């Protein structure tokens, strides 16, 4: 909640297969102004979760 | 007669998965069903109800 906007998260639909073994979940990242770095930064936002 | 055999006899016909299309609540499998297949022979052919 320090950095996360919002969760966009569809099942039946991947980039891959289509079926329900496979879905995404877009998530969008708070405003501009409301970040430092690095733990703010996608990069390591996205090491966290991977 | 002969023509109308060919037909029914190598067709290829649908029928769903098992879960895929909406549940039952609680699924623990989903698979493609096989139905009809075409034929693949001289032999699988030569053999056709008339």
């Amino acid at each position: 909640k320090n950095n996360v906007e919002s969760v966009f998260a569809v099942n039946g639909f991947g980039f891959a297969g289509r079926g329900q073994n496979t879905g995404i979940a877009f998530v969008s990242l708070k405003d501009w102004a409301d970040r430092p770095g690095e733990e703010n930064k996608v990069e390591a936002i996205t090491m966290r979760a991977t | 007669d002969v023509i109308t055999a060919i037909k029914a006899q190598n067709a290829q016909v649908a029928a769903g998965q098992l879960g895929g299309t909406p549940p039952v609540k609680g699924q623990q499998l989903n698979a493609s069903i096989i139905a009809q297949t075409r034929l693949t022979s001289t032999e699988e052919f030569g053999k056709i109800l008339l």
